[PDB]
């Protein structure tokens, strides 16, 4: 109800609860190109998550542990006490380790789940 | 203890250049305010008055293909003086100029009389001849299509999806840094492309005080732009009962011109009051005094010389490009009425070799016009901060459009983000 | 009932929709109804836009007649000329340009009377019409206008349904309704009068109008039969080309070898005969059975629109159609033939027509009829109809009546007992 | 085939969903109608993600149907009706639906994001 | 580690492991538009083929389809550990679209069998 980027200055576990309205609002030569990259965009962020194995999901949990060495900070301080622009830019040059974790966790996690499915 | 969770929508952003839309497609409008958030804003690095600087020039330069040539009119003019009564400043101001014409048939030239404005020509000694158009020697000269007209017509910039715009709502905003009151939106407000040189017309007003803007307020090679919370209305007017007459060129070529001037011919003047005028100077030069010392004495002073589209203070009046002198406006130290003079033949902007052709609009024209800000150059601290001197100088049409785009932000969107929860995943 | 929203995804409905169709060069449905309107189809415009754009930009890269627009010096055809084309033709002589810059040339050339315009001087006597309107560009003699069949394909996500309805009158449900992605060839052919080479009903001749009481609208026939329309211009024209400039060439007729005749089109006394019958057992439906029907010539307008233009081989016909209609219930037709033509309804431009060599003579299938009504409010019933003109679009929308473009919506809801855990 | 089931039951057309799928994805104006259907294909797309439907074309949800919407049976709306004339019948509560829809997927994953971290 | 295409020339058991290597690089004036649009169709065509089959969000997705050895009568050890993906892509061909077909009829009968084992009480 708050509207597109209405929870932006909102803490992160307020603004976490609106992830739809955010998601929703994603989607002569000039007027192509803006529509092709924000397709190219959006297509990007949904094979990045499919990559991760959270496609179709919003909130998506995973296997990855947190290091301490990203953020030293506990919940009620990231969640309760910071908006989620603080923390992107807290986190900036962190991201590309994660997403490599996360890449190479999901591709562990589909050679166990294949190979459980593969006894008889 | 704690795990990576990823999110997709997160309500975050970074800044970013992209392609927007010019919508006219009429939009619906919406705006959200973004509470509880600070962004940092900077006018000067905005590529939305490059991308709208841009699309201007992109829509002028398609306005004026479908419309008549007047390569056939580059030719020797027989220049006398006008016969109708002038006063003593309009002496050899206005010329009557007569020359051969082509005409629809290849073989058949016509015998042509047509009044041009002084600045229009050039002289060029023969036989038979005075003068030629002051173009012909450049670039061609088309003529614009009477049909189309050139009055701005407020235009939206509406960001692609993915992206959204930013508009700073701070009282006092200087164009720069941390801005509070910020909302988003998906297009801009109706902006006017409004083409001057000095003046700012028909723009959007402060909405507490004056406003002074500059890149650098120490740097003298920068212009400094002054947004007025109160308008300041000038009345421009050409009296002159204008007859226009036109000849066939070509096939499908038509060529307007001044036919004849009907009564006496007097000169070419706006006026603004003296009252709201003097009030609107102290108001500049007491928000001047915030960016120097309090006791510097400031004075205002007239523009340099060298490139009259530039040393005058343009319009487009009607359908005619007036420039008018702004030395008897900001001459005082800290009605009136301003001789503007006309031109047809128009090189706008800075560019050489596209010369467009005004055509005339018979009758005369009047019209009444908001001042909403100025834009003002200083002299430079050859006094050691004793005394400084302000003029009206000119600079880039960038400057105007700036003028209105300081409030809007270019965003993009990034909807990914990650965070550590207790939530595991299995 | 303990019932749930259950989601899905490919449901086989549609929505009406405008969207753009392309060019290129069938599943039914059975128990579908859908109600189609010929006058509310997008289809049409589209086709309509599409053409002028593909003709604009097909003329735009030919040689211009810009140097052409001089006088003429302008006397009678010294051949034996019969009587009806007494003074149709006229042997024109002009000064023109060359090559070079600087040297010019006689071209002695043989005109219609229609193409050129007197004009007042004491050493030239004519004028190419429309030199003082606009340009007159040359179509390239390369390029042709003969009708090729079009295709009109749906993008991805939408479907255009074609109604196979017996007896269909342009709006309304149709019961036999099919998919297709791509329609028939339709051949964009240009007529005023009369519609050639289009399509034939299966069952009987169908009379389609918007608000048939209100005599604005046309009224659009098309028959279940074709009637053979033999046309010629009678004429073995030897043609000759000038450079008037480097790269540039302008073709004219240069003489003609033989007797000038006129351009006679035949057309079947008989299937003519039973054609307007069939068309008047038609409008009685509508009129009443008592109901005189007259048919009348075309009046009201120039000859753009009070005659039956028809392009034949690449110079156009603009045949009177007198000897047709003209009625209460072989036809050597005489036509005229104008070069400096100015289709569609246009002013801002000019083509030239390059004639073509030798004798011209086509063979084209009438398939439908443009008629209105006379109108009138005197309770005589003897209502009388003329071949008027129309909009070009009233021969693409003779077409084009049938296909209907949805948008597909592949996604809906419905209840189900399937609960989600 | 394409549309084949239009005039079938809905009972009869929820089994040709895969043959209506594909049907959807395949100078300016051809590259201006591929972008729209794209950009069509990927509004559903995200519509279904949001719902928690992604990758389904049956998709089954925690949203009771409201009598209020329509009080037929099942028997008469899949046996009796094809899906154009119930598409019709609904039209009017289809974006309350969604909204529903979407409400039921923001507390699932909560709900979720809950279970998994005991 | 091996790269876009390192594991072409690889046994398909190895070459398994770096399907995100190539998925990656799938998506990353008018023709460059015509160029990205087809680049855009190709993806979203793959990624609805996946999906009708029930293989959405997956790089790796196991079907109830049983394998003929009339496609190919290789046991496990062959195809996976002495051939590589070109050359079993090649064995296979004029064989894809039986198995397409049959990936698309298993995932319908899936959908049915998961919405009536769903609407038990
Ligand atoms: C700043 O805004 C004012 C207010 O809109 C502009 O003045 C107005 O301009 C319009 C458009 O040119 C004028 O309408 C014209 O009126 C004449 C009357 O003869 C008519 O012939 C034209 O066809 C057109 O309708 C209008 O009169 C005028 N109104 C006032 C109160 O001044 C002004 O031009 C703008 N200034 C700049 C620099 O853009
Ligand atoms: C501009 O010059 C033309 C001549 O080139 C003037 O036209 C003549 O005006 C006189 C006025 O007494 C007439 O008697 C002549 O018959 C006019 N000649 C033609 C050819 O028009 C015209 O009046 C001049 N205009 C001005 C404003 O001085
Ligand atoms: C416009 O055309 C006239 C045509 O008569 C020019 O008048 C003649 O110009 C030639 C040279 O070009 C002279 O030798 C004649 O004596 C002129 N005739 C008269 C009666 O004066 C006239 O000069 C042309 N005007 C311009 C400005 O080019
Ligand atoms: C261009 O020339 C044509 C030919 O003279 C003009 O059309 C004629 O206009 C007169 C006006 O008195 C009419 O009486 C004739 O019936 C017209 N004849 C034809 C064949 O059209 C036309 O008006 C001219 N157009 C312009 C803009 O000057
Ligand atoms: C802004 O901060 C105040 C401080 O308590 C808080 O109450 C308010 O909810 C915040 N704004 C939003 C949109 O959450
Ligand atoms: C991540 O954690 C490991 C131990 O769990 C540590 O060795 C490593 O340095 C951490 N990452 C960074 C970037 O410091
Ligand atoms: C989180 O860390 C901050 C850092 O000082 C501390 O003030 C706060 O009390 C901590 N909260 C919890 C719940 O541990
Ligand atoms: C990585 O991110 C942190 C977050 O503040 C930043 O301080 C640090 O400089 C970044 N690393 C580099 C190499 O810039
Ligand atoms: C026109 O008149 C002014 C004075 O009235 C004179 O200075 C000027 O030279 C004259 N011009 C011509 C071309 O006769
Ligand atoms: C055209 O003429 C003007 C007349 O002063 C001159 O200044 C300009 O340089 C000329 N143009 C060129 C290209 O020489
Ligand atoms: C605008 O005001 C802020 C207030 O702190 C100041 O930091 C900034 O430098 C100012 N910018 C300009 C261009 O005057
Ligand atoms: C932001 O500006 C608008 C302009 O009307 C005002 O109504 C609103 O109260 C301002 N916000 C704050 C937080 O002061
Ligand atoms: C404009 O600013 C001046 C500054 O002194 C103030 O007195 C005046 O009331 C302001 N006007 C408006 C309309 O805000
Ligand atoms: C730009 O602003 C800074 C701020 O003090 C000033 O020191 C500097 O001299 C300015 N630039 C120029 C070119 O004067
Ligand atoms: C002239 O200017 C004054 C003040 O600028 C304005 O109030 C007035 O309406 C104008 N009058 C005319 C006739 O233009
Ligand atoms: C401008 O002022 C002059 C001075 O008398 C006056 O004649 C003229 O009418 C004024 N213009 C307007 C538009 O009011
Ligand atoms: C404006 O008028 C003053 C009056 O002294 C004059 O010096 C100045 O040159 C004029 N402006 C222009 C651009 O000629
Ligand atoms: C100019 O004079 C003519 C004389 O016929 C008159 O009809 C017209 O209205 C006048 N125009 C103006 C603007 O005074
Ligand atoms: C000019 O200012 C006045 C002052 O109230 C305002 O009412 C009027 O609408 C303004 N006109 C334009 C064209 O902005
Ligand atoms: C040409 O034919 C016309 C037709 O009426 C006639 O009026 C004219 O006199 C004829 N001229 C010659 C020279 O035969
Ligand atoms: C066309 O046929 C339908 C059949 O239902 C009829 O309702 C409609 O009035 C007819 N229209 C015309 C113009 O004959
Ligand atoms: C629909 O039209 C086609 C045309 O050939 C015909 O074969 C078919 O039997 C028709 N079906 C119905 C139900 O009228
Ligand atoms: C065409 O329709 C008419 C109805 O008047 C009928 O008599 C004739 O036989 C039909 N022709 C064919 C070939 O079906
Ligand atoms: C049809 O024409 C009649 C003529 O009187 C008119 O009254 C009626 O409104 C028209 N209907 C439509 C739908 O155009
Ligand atoms: C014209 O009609 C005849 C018979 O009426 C037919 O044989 C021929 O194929 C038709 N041609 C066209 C082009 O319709
Ligand atoms: C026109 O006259 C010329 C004069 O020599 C002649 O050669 C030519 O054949 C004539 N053309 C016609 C069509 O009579
Ligand atoms: C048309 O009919 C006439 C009848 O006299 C005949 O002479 C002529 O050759 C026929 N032409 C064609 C093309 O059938
Ligand atoms: C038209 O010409 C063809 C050529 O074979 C001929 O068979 C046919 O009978 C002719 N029809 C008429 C009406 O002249
Ligand atoms: C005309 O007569 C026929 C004869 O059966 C009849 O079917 C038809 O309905 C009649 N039409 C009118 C308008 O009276
Ligand atoms: C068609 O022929 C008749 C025969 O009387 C004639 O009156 C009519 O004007 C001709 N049509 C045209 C458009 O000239
Ligand atoms: C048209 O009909 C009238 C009615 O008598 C007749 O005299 C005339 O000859 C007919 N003309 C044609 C060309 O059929
Ligand atoms: C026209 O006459 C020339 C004379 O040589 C001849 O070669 C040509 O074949 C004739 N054209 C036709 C169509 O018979
Ligand atoms: C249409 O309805 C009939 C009614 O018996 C049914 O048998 C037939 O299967 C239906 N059509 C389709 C495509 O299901
Ligand atoms: C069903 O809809 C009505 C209004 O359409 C609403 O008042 C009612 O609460 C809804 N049912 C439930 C269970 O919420
Ligand atoms: C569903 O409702 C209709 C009401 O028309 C009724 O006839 C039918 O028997 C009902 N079906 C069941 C299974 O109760
Ligand atoms: C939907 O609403 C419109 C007007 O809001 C109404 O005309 C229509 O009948 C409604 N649909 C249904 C199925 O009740
Ligand atoms: C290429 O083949 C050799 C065979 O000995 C193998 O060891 C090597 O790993 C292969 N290359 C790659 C990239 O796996
Ligand atoms: C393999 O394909 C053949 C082809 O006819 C078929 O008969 C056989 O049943 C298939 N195998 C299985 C296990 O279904
Ligand atoms: C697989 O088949 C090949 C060829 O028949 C054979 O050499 C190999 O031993 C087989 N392996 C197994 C594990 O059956
Ligand atoms: C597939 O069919 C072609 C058709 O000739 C054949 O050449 C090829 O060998 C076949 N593929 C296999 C794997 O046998």
């Amino acid at each position: 109800s708050l509207g597109f980027l209405g929870a932006a200055g909102s803490t992160m576990g307020a603004a976490s609860m609106t992830l739809t309205v955010q998601a929703r609002n994603l989607l002569g030569i000039k007027q192509l190109q803006a529509r092709v990259l924000a397709v190219e965009h959006y297509l990007r962020d949904q094979q990045l998550l499919g990559i991760w194995g959270c496609s179709g999901k919003l909130i998506c949990c995973t296997n990855v542990p947190w290091n301490s060495s990203w953020s030293n900070r506990n919940l009620s301080e990231i969640w309760d006490n910071m908006t989620w622009l603080q923390w992107d830019k807290e986190i900036s040059n962190y991201t590309q380790i994660i997403y490599g974790l996360l890449e190479e966790s999901q591709n562990q996690q589909e050679k166990n789940e294949q190979d459980l499915l593969a006894l008889d | 203890n704690l795990w990576v969770t990823v999110y997709y929508g997160v309500p975050v952003w970074k800044d970013a250049e992209t392609t927007l839309f010019c919508a006219s497609t009429d939009p619906n409008p919406q705006e959200i305010h973004l509470e509880n958030v600070t962004e940092e804003f900077n006018m000067w690095k905005n590529n939305m008055v490059e991308q709208m600087h841009e699309d201007i020039i992109s829509l002028w330069d398609q306005s004026l293909k479908p419309c008549v040539k007047l390569t056939p009119l580059c030719v020797g003019l027989q220049c006398t003086n006008v016969t109708n009564n002038i006063t003593d400043d309009m002496r050899g101001e206005l010329k009557n100029c007569s020359f051969n014409a082509t005409t629809e048939l290849r073989n058949k030239r016509q015998k042509v009389y047509s009044l041009f404005y002084r600045l229009d020509i050039v002289p060029m000694v023969d036989l038979w001849t005075n003068y030629r158009l002051i173009s012909c020697n450049t670039s061609a000269i088309t003529q614009a299509c009477p049909k189309v007209s050139f009055e701005p017509i407020p235009i939206h910039y509406c960001a692609p999806a993915g992206f959204a715009i930013l508009k700073c709502k701070d009282k006092k905003f200087n164009g720069t840094g941390p801005c509070q009151n910020v909302s988003t939106v998906q297009c801009t407000h109706g902006i006017k492309p409004v083409v001057s040189t000095q003046l700012l017309l028909n723009g959007s007003l402060a909405e507490e005080e004056v406003i002074i803007r500059s890149e650098n307020i120490t740097n003298n090679a920068k212009n400094i732009l002054v947004q007025l919370n109160t308008s300041v209305q000038i009345n421009c007017t050409r009296p002159n009962n204008n007859t226009v007459k036109s000849i066939r060129i070509g096939p499908g070529q038509a060529f307007y011109y001044t036919g004849d001037i009907i009564g006496d011919i007097r000169q070419a003047h706006c006026n603004v009051s003296k009252a709201t005028w003097n009030e609107t100077l102290g108001k500049v030069v007491k928000q001047l005094r915030k960016h120097f010392g309090n006791n510097t004495i400031i004075r205002f002073a007239q523009s340099s010389g060298g490139d009259l589209e530039v040393t005058t203070h343009s319009f487009n009046c009607g359908g005619e490009f007036f420039y008018c002198n702004t030395s008897g406006l900001f001459n005082s130290t800290w009605s009136i009425t301003l001789p503007c003079r006309i031109k047809q033949i128009i090189n706008m902007w800075q560019r050489i070799g596209q010369a467009m052709y005004a055509p005339p609009i018979q009758g005369v024209i009047r019209c009444v016009s908001n001042i909403t800000g100025l834009i003002l150059t200083r002299d430079g601290g050859s006094t050691n901060s004793t005394t400084e001197t302000f003029r009206p100088g000119g600079g880039d049409m960038r400057d105007n459009w700036r003028s209105e785009l300081y409030k809007y932000k270019v965003v993009k969107i990034e909807p990914l983000g990650v965070a550590p929860t207790r939530c595991k995943r299995r």
